[PDB]
């Protein structure tokens, strides 16, 4: 996923 | 104006929802095309992870  | 909102804390920009789908735990997901990205990279996200923005009017 998106983060870091 | 959507975006996404990483477990970091952090906002990442949406270009558009491509589709929305229920998971196995009936929640939605929609698959995001990421701005400046292409659809090679598009993701499903939880719907509570996405925002929706607008120019602040004092109301």
């Amino acid at each position: 996923r998106k983060s870091a | 104006n959507l975006y996404f909102q990483g477990a970091s804390g952090d906002l990442y920009e949406v270009e558009r929802i491509v589709d929305k789908r229920k998971n196995k735990k009936g929640k939605w997901e929609y698959l995001i095309r990421w701005k400046g990205y292409g659809s090679t990279e598009d993701t499903w996200e939880p719907e509570h992870h996405l925002l929706h923005c607008e120019e602040f009017i004092d109301e």
